[PDB]
């Protein structure tokens, strides 16, 4: 039950639920290709009254890095205006843009900030980190605990283990921006419960012009296996 | 909770949080009289994880220092910041380095208020640093989550320490140790207690502590570079099996 | 600009003896070069054996003495007795120096009875230093007064002498006599003289005609 | 359990204290207001526990302004703290805007202070409910009551405590709406001694108030040569 | 049976149970008795005393030259209230140079006394109070009560065997307006006399009486001052 | 009323601050004794690893020149307890130029130990400290404080595992004989260590302080002279001449 | 237990967030809003139990800007505490900012106030619903609404209370037909859904309305005079 | 309702209050007793140790030049009460310049204990002076309850010594008959030998300033017994 009290195994359980609460959010891709980055998402609705033009899972913090999640939207649009000011913060000292990685050790941070008062839960969510920086790209993986991860190519969410050996199996590099969209694509395809419409997806992609969400149409172009 | 005794005076809390290192990653150390090493093992092994760092949990406190971990990671995190103040505030108040035993006892010195203090947990990570000052020398130190640190000549914490420690126990040579002698003792130590067997450079990090014209020096060997070190392994224990 | 003080005259004086203590003032306040009231003595009771006069700046006058009267009281209640005049003293010059850095501009004169019957009188400055004396004066004829009595008190530069103990009777009529030559010289010494008497038996006031000029 | 905080909620969404809050006035004796075409007129149904008592002790009408009153029922000393903040935020009202507060306002300011004790732990809700009432030449007469939850509700006659029930079926057959506050005087008495029941408790006193156009928007006690002579004509229509 | 551990739970019949104990802690102490006439109000204490070779606890604190209290309770929270009264009568003079009247020193006692009924980590305050005084609108006598609720009262009296005296003054409040001062301190002590067993009586050492009035500061009798108000009472048989 | 708060019991006592004491009685013995110009105390050694430099395993612990301290208990709570009393040994000579006597500072960490038994949020200290030291007039001074705020003084006293059969060997033997010279005064030390040590000699480390010296920590090369000596003082008494 | 305090449960989930859903409901009124292409709608019922309120003071409907209208649902005294903090918020956006506060951010505003509740136990969530509505520069009609958890969308169309999934069911199936939208089609749908899933056949006095439109974008909760004109078109076909 | 001082009993009792009462009887015991002539304090030390310093046991102490004090209970609320007391004897003296009453003294020691600091004061002390009223002995409670006494006894056999005290108590005794009476009383509540290092024993006259016994003085009573 409280979060300041260790089992005598040596385990923090609000943690491993809070981390179960990222296990039953909507499925998110991530690979890493050589000339840029892309996130992927289910965007669905509970019913066609949702006007799906007014809400994103794909959010840009800076012209180039951005963001997706899964588990609890409302963890996650806290997370979004804390990393929008790190950033501002970062550039206000520095006038530089701010690295990847600085970002998720910063965002980390705060969520180490809800894991050791009582009187607060951790974070539901957990998030996927894309940037382009010094030429290279980078994909980080932050999770409630405070600690974070540097992939090539991972999903979280329901399904996130069979997701997973997909792209072990599927994914090498040698590969550009738009051979990896149509490997995330076939990804999230695993766990579609439906036919796949231009709008029940998001996708995302940063690369040397910077981070960028792409629209309806160009979702549509490869939803039809084009590219 | 761990403001409160038991009846035969124990603090179970921080016994929990000494248990909750078990399940990390194994990181040992060993002096030498040219150096001193760090040795942890990379459980980070995946075939889509990047590496993109320098090293992922050998860190550099100041010009004279690194650490490893054990642990709790985000509390690490802390830690490792909470030192490189630490080491840099002696540095402005005298404009010389920081000992190598100052800094334990001020980083001991916030683990013991977080066993005493109401509504917080104690810090679930044990430490072992490297460094070198001019008053002792090359040394190695070991902390634990109750705010205790001791002086070392080869010590491990993480999964399966006690074995480490027993080898050792039965293989350190005390005043003859060199720093090729210590790795070559590492990736013995590394060998017989990891369950992945054949000891991949892929799975280790090594770091090691020298000096080279009165200044120090904290390098980090390469892939290629612990290849041969592996390398050099399976000759000895196969030369070792050869006398049948 | 605002300056936060202001003198409004007064003239205070005390006498002690060996079985009484007379405080006594004038009761004229006043502002610059007019008149305020002709009625306004500068004398008040604390206890029945103790009387304190206040003069200078007529604010403090009225806040202290006020501080005075709740701070007995807060006495009374904790240690079930009254006062005396040496721990009223001692007080306050603890709260003249609570104000050392923006002072009660106030001349204070504390006369009542020591704890088996004898007279005396306490003199202070603005700041809290303290002094048991005989005779004291205070205001804007202490220059003018302060002489008289160490003459026809204390038998200074005077020979061949008796150095007799002084009666109430002999005390009153010079203190009389003081203040009837204060208003000649002295414009801020103004129209009734208040002589409060002290004595085992109460506190007596009495009042008496000056010139109005 | 589910029903020993305010910050805690029941499988029904549900905050059990905030009811039971409302229990302690459904046991306090009975007050009731009555909003007429030209002022407004309270009644309270005063129990003497003891005849140690004073005429004029425990005072169940409030004056918080010169142009509002406040009837209460249940906790007192509850009631007694809920008229001190009234009367602030008239005051602060005062002092920031520069006119009398209407009572739409009052209430509201009222109503979310007592709201604000529903949320937490730490608190307990309010155990009183209570009536505002106001009148003025451009805003009318007005009549509001207050519940320990924070809701706010505006009225033609109201009452609150053990027989609400009993008065409300009562104050419905007035034609409030077309009478003057001397003669709803005589029905609100009528009312308080029809409720009233001598067996269940011991004697009682009749405390009144007014509001309106013969007050000049001055919340005053009635007259005693007006309370007495609505208590004969309760008396004589207690003949039925 | 479990909504009484804290002071911020009601029960499911609408009532909070510590409130009612608290009350229940005025009953431990001694017995006090208040009356007033159209000219004086009255207070008569009965002393206890915890070893027989030690004082008699006092009972009757002075407040200020027109007000007085007597208490029934725990000692600590009358001794916390005293020296708020005494702050708020002396910040009364200091301001307005009058003495603060006794319907608005109850008020703030009460207004007071709510918070701990309301908020948690507070204790409410176990003592029982009958305040004497005299203003401009005659004299008083004031109950307060540990659930932060004052009555006005023409007599009354609160601790251990209280209904006694409070019967006895039921059927002579008919008196107590035209009786001089002997007579009401009288009906006091015969009042409080009701509350004692038949083996037992008044005496010097075990009363105490204060009483204040139009040309009278608050005084206070204990032991040898008592003894003309004693003289009077008739040796009652049983 | 029973464990896990500071409150109290119906007997009127405080369990939280009885079992802070059982962690005292858990540590290493630690024996201190008062002569007239030396002061000696002795602390068993903590089994060394093989592997470890015992550089840093200090028991015994100077706070200022006249001052020193040993503690059994809690290993990290000693070094903030040390840490502030050594601060308050200069803090002392700030506010008045005089340095510092011994029930002053014992009286300060007392005090700071019984700040930690009255709030809940706060643990209190596990340890307790045998503090000796010297005065101006040369008084030898030996003083014992507890987790629950007290201090005493003794002649001579023990702590940790083993105190309560230290302290009867300290009754049976301590008097005005033994501290004849400070070779006697040093040999009582050895002969209390031995009587829980590992019949060693190596498990042992003694200080001493004189009027004269400053403190000084001795070398296994006189500790040996001293068990010795005492070895063949016993070999020669209890068999040889009985 | 895991259902007393804001804590995570073994399966990832706050049931005292779930339960204050359930507090929308205890009121026993439903609320229906409806999108159009050029007005935005909102319907609620107005039900007094006694002849002696003043009908006046029971609403639901809220003037939270000149251009912002709302409907509350759910615990009647929280839902004036939403509706106040809306209000201080849409205010300082303007003294702040200098224009005039849209609907999409003001909801996020009151979700990002709710959330703080959810992940610090200091107060209790609200047991209130909320939907906005309000006509925006380019984007048009808005309607929003946002929940007790911090949850917000905008809709085409939606509902609050207890007849919430079988008047989704009637806006569901009303909206992919995709009619030409206009006010008073707007207005005939909200009754309708209203009436199908109340089946009680409204008088004037039973709801209030409120309404916004591109010609007029103030927001003006409608007469009884002005409610008959549209019930008795219903009746005809 | 016995664990926390914010909760009453049905019967309206603070049995975290009582509880420190409780923790009196566990601590040795004192006797004060009043005399026209002076006051008495006598105490057993209860030395657990013929190592520890008994002079390092501090259950008699000076407050001021004309009050001193008894204690038993707990060392820590005794280290603090007693610390408060003379820090309050000599503001006084700063103020007003005078010598604060016992009465006093006593007053502004037992407004501690009005104050839940978390938990009570496990301690009582008797206060022995001379004031303008003549000598003065208080008790002080951890309720914060004070009262003047003739003769108290505080402690472990608190019991039997006050059952004695009544019988051996007049108000016309002399000094050296109280402090005889005394340790007559404390000799049958002892199962160690009376002697001049297991009791202290200090007296306050008018025209004499508060003065602890040597082992002299002490034995040259011991031996009237």
């Amino acid at each position: 039950f409280s979060l300041t009290t260790f089992s005598p195994s040596g385990k923090l359980v609000q943690i491993e639920y809070a981390l179960a609460a990222v296990a039953g959010g909507a499925p998110s891709v991530g690979i890493k290709a050589a000339n840029g980055v892309v996130l992927a998402t289910e965007k669905k609705q509970k019913s066609i009254l949702y006007d799906e033009r007014s809400v994103h899972k794909v959010e840009p913090i800076t012209k180039h890095i951005g963001l997706v999640y899964s588990g609890m939207g409302p963890d996650y649009r806290v997370l979004v205006h804390r990393a929008r000011k790190l950033a501002q913060q970062y550039y206000l000292v520095y006038q530089e843009p701010i690295p990847t990685a600085q970002l998720v050790q910063r965002v980390a941070s705060v969520m180490q900030e809800y894991t050791q008062s009582g009187g607060v839960r951790p974070f539901g969510v957990s998030l996927l980190i894309c940037g382009w920086n010094e030429g290279r790209p980078y994909l980080f993986q932050s999770d409630p605990s405070g600690a974070y991860f540097a992939w090539k190519a991972t999903a979280m969410g329901k399904n996130y283990v069979n997701g997973k050996t997909f792209l072990e199996k599927r994914y090498n590099e040698d590969l550009e921006l738009e051979d990896a969209i149509h490997t995330a694509i076939l990804t999230l395809k695993e766990s579609f419960e439906g036919q796949m419409t231009e709008d029940n997806i998001e996708v995302g992609i940063c690369n040397e012009a910077g981070f960028r969400r792409l629209t309806p149409t160009e979702v549509k172009d490869y939803l039809a296996a084009i590219a | 909770r761990t403001t409160i005794f038991s009846p035969e005076g124990r603090l179970y809390q921080v016994e929990y949080a000494m248990e909750a290192i078990g399940h990390a990653g194994t990181c040992l150390g060993i002096l030498a009289n040219d150096g001193v090493l760090l040795a942890a093992e990379r459980r980070n092994i995946h075939k889509l994880l990047d590496e993109v760092f320098f090293s992922e949990k050998i860190y550099k406190l100041n010009e004279d220092m690194a650490c490893s971990v054990a642990g709790i990671t985000s509390d690490a995190n802390v830690l490792t910041n909470e030192l490189r103040l630490i080491a840099q505030r002696y540095l402005l108040q005298y404009q010389e380095p920081i000992p190598c035993e100052q800094l334990v006892t001020a980083l001991c010195d916030i683990k013991q208020a977080y066993t005493q203090f109401g509504g917080k947990r104690p810090f679930g990570v044990s430490l072992l640093y490297i460094g070198w000052d001019k008053h002792y020398g090359f040394q190695l130190y070991q902390s634990d989550p109750s705010g205790n640190y001791g002086g070392w000549k080869a010590t491990c914490i993480g999964n399966n320490s006690a074995a480490a420690v027993s080898m050792l126990k039965q293989d350190y040579k005390e005043g003859e140790m060199t720093l090729k002698s210590a790795l070559a003792l590492a990736i013995k130590v590394l060998n017989k207690t990891m369950d992945v067997s054949k000891l991949s450079a892929e799975k280790v990090e090594i770091a090691t502590l020298t000096r080279e014209n009165g200044k120090t020096v904290i390098r980090v060997l390469k892939q290629k570079e612990v290849e041969q070190l592996i390398k050099k392994h399976e000759e000895e224990e196969a030369k070792a099996e050869r006398e049948k | 600009r605002f300056s936060p003080y202001v003198f409004n005259g007064g003239t205070i004086l005390a006498i002690a003896g060996e079985d009484f203590a007379i405080v006594a003032s004038d009761t004229r306040l006043s502002e610059g070069f007019s008149i305020h009231t002709r009625d306004s003595p500068k004398c008040y009771k604390l206890t029945d054996k103790t009387v304190i006069g206040c003069s200078g700046f007529h604010g403090d006058c009225l806040t202290l003495t006020k501080i005075i009267e709740a701070r007995l009281k807060m006495y009374k209640h904790s240690n079930n007795k009254a006062m005396t005049t040496g721990a009223i003293a001692a007080m306050l010059s603890t709260i003249l120096y609570s104000r050392r850095f923006f002072p009660y501009y106030v001349y204070n004169i504390i006369g009542g009875l020591d704890e088996e019957g004898k007279g005396a009188v306490y003199s202070f400055d603005p700041v809290g230093s303290y002094q048991r004396d005989s005779f004291k004066a205070g205001g804007s004829a202490s220059a003018m007064l302060q002489p008289l009595l160490d003459n026809q008190v204390g038998f200074k530069n005077m020979q061949n002498v008796e150095h007799v103990p002084l009666s109430l009777d002999r005390a009153m009529r010079l203190v009389k006599d003081v203040f009837i030559s204060a208003a000649e010289r002295d414009v801020y010494t103004g129209d009734a003289l208040r002589i409060c008497i002290v004595t085992k038996e109460g506190i007596r006031e009495e009042t008496v005609s000056l010139r109005k000029d | 359990g589910y029903d020993l905080s305010a910050s805690t909620f029941s499988p029904d969404g549900r905050v059990f204290q905030v009811e039971y809050a409302m229990k302690a006035v459904e046991n306090s004796s009975t007050a009731i207001g009555i909003r007429c075409k030209d002022g407004v007129v309270f009644g309270v149904e005063k129990l003497v526990l003891s005849k140690l008592y004073e005429e004029g002790s425990n005072k169940r009408l409030f004056n918080v302004d010169r142009h509002v009153g406040m009837a209460v029922a249940g906790l007192l000393a509850d009631a007694r703290s809920l008229a001190d903040i009234a009367r602030e935020e008239a005051s602060n009202f005062r002092s920031n805007f520069g006119y009398n507060i209407p009572l739409k306002h009052l209430a509201d300011r009222v109503a979310m202070y007592v709201h604000a004790y529903t949320l937490y732990s730490a608190v307990r809700p309010f155990g009183c409910s209570f009536m505002l009432g106001s009148y003025s030449v451009n805003d009318g007469a007005q009549l509001y009551m207050i519940d320990p939850s924070g809701v706010s509700y505006g009225y033609w006659g109201c009452a609150i405590g053990k027989a609400r029930q009993a008065a409300k079926t009562e104050i419905e057959k007035l034609q409030m709406k077309e009478m003057t506050c001397r003669d709803i005087v005589k029905e609100v008495a009528k009312i308080i001694y029809i409720v009233h029941d001598e067996v269940k408790d011991k004697a009682f006193e009749l405390e009144l108030s007014w509001v309106g156009e013969l007050t000049n928007g001055r919340h005053e006690i009635v007259p005693k040569d007006i309370r007495e002579e609505a208590e004969k004509y309760a008396k004589e229509s207690l003949k039925e | 049976n479990q909504y009484d551990n804290d002071v911020t739970v009601w029960s499911p019949q609408g009532r909070i149970h510590q409130i009612e104990y608290a009350m229940e802690a005025v009953k431990q102490g001694s017995a006090t008795v208040g009356l007033k006439s159209k000219t004086h109000a009255v207070l008569v204490a009965l002393k206890r005393a915890q070893s027989e070779l030690a004082a008699h606890q006092k009972k009757i604190l002075h407040v200020d030259n027109h007000i007085g209290i007597s208490i029934a309770g725990l000692t600590a929270d009358a001794r916390l209230l005293c020296n708020f009264m005494r702050q708020e009568c002396l910040d009364s003079r200091f301001v307005f140079d009058r003495p603060l009247p006794v319907s608005r020193l109850v008020s703030l006692i009460g207004s007071k006394t709510q918070i701990p009924t309301q908020r948690y980590g507070r204790r409410p305050y176990g003592v029982g109070l009958l305040i004497a005084g005299y203003d401009d609108m005659g004299p008083h006598i004031f109950q307060t009560c540990p659930s932060a609720n004052y009555f006005d009262c023409r007599a009354m009296s609160i601790g251990a065997r209280s209904q006694s005296a409070r019967t006895y003054l039921e059927r002579h409040m008919s008196e107590f307006m035209e009786c001089n001062l002997n007579e009401l301190v009288k009906h006091g002590l015969r009042a409080l006399r009701e509350t004692l067993p038949a083996e037992q009586d008044l005496t010097t050492k075990n009363v105490s009486i204060g009483i204040v009035g139009k040309d009278l500061e608050f005084t206070i009798y204990d032991d040898d001052d008592v003894s003309p108000f004693l003289e009077g009472l008739e040796e009652r048989p049983q | 009323y029973d464990r896990a708060i500071t409150v109290f019991s119906p007997d009127g006592h405080l369990f939280q601050v009885e079992y802070a004491q059982e962690a005292v009685k858990k540590g290493s013995t630690a024996v201190g004794v008062r002569g007239r110009d030396i002061v000696v105390l002795g602390v068993e050694k903590k089994s060394v690893a093989k592997l470890q430099d015992e550089r840093t395993v200090r028991k015994i612990c100077a706070l200022d020149d006249n001052v020193c301290m040993a503690f059994a208990g809690l290993t990290a709570d000693a070094r903030i307890v040390i840490n502030r009393a050594r601060v308050e040994c200069q803090s002392h000579r700030l506010t008045v130029e005089d340095p510092v006597t011994v029930e002053y500072i014992t009286r300060y960490i007392a005090s700071l130990k019984q700040r930690y038994t009255q709030s809940n949020g706060r643990r209190p200290f596990g340890i307790s400290a045998l503090i000796v030291g010297f005065d101006f007039d040369g008084t030898p001074r030996l003083y014992q404080t507890d987790p629950s705020g007290t201090y005493h003084a003794w002649k001579a006293n023990a702590i940790g595992r083993g105190a309560k059969s230290v302290r009867e060997f300290l009754e049976k033997n301590y008097t005005d004989e033994a501290i004849e010279t400070d070779d006697l005064t040093i040999k009582l030390v050895i002969k209390a260590l031995l009587e829980v040590v590992q019949s060693g000699g190596k498990n042992i480390e003694l200080a001493v302080m004189r009027r004269d010296q400053s403190l000084k920590i001795l070398n296994p090369e006189e500790i040996e002279k001293y068990v010795a000596e005492i070895e063949k003082e016993k070999e020669e008494n209890e068999k040889k001449k009985q | 237990f895991d259902r007393h305090i804001t804590i995570f449960s073994p399966e990832g989930r706050l049931y005292q967030v779930e339960y204050a859903f359930k507090a929308i409901n205890q009121g026993g009124l439903t609320s229906v809003a409806v999108r159009g292409k050029d007005c935005a709608v909102i319907v609620t019922q107005k039900k007094v139990p006694d002849k002696l309120l003043d009908s006046s003071t029971v609403t639901h409907l809220f003037k939270i800007t000149e251009n912002i209208g709302c409907v509350m649902t759910g615990m009647t005294a929280d839902s004036r505490s939403q509706v106040q903090r809306a209000r201080y918020e849409a205010a300082n956006w303007k003294y702040k900012y200098g224009y005039e506060i849209p609907v999409d951010m003001l909801c996020k505003r009151i979700a990002d106030i709710s959330q703080v509740y959810t992940q610090n136990a200091e107060m209790r969530p609200l047991g209130c619903c909320m939907i906005l509505i309000g006509i925006d520069e380019e984007q048009g009609p808005q309607v929003y609404k946002c929940d007790p958890a911090g949850y917000y969308c905008g809709f085409k169309a939606t509902a609050a209370g207890v007849k919430q999934t079988e008047s989704t069911s009637f806006l569901e199936k009303k909206v992919k037909k995709k009619f030409d939208w206009t006010f008073e089609q707007t207005v005939e749908t909200a009754i309708t859904c209203l009436s199908t899933v109340l089946s009680i056949d409204f008088k004037p006095s039973e709801i209030e309305v409120g309404v916004v439109t591109v010609e007029n974008p103030k927001f003006r909760i409608l007469t009884e005079a002005e409610i008959d004109a549209h019930l008795v078109a219903l009746a005809e076909r | 309702y016995d664990r926390g001082v914010n909760t009453f009993s049905p019967e309206g009792r603070l049995f975290q209050v009582e509880y420190a009462i409780e923790a009196i009887k566990l601590g040795s015991t004192a006797i004060g007793i009043q005399t026209s002539e002076g006051v008495c304090l006598a105490v057993e030390k209860r030395i657990t140790s013929p190592l520890m310093e008994p002079s390092s046991i501090e259950k008699i102490v000076e407050i001021d030049a004309h009050i001193g004090c008894a204690m038993s209970g707990l060392i820590a609320d005794a280290k603090t009460l007693i610390d408060k007391a003379r820090v309050e004897t000599q503001n006084h003296w700063f103020t007003y310049n005078e010598t604060m009453t016992v009465e006093s003294v006593t007053q502004a020691v037992s407004n501690l204990a009005l104050q839940f600091m978390s938990r009570p004061f496990g301690v009582a002390l008797l206060f022995g002076g001379v004031d303008e009223k003549g000598p003065q002995l208080f008790h002080m409670d951890p309720s914060g309850t004070f009262v003047q006494c003739d003769a108290r006894a505080i402690g472990s056999a608190s019991e039997g010594a006050q059952s004695s005290l009544q019988e051996v108590y007049h108000k016309s005794m002399t000094l050296k008959e109280a402090i005889k009476s005394s340790l007559i009383i404390l000799k049958q509540v002892m199962e160690e030998k009376l002697n001049a290092t297991n009791i202290e024993l200090a007296t306050v006259q008018p025209g004499q300033n508060f003065h602890m016994f040597t082992k002299e003085e002490l034995e040259e009573v011991i031996k009237d017994i």
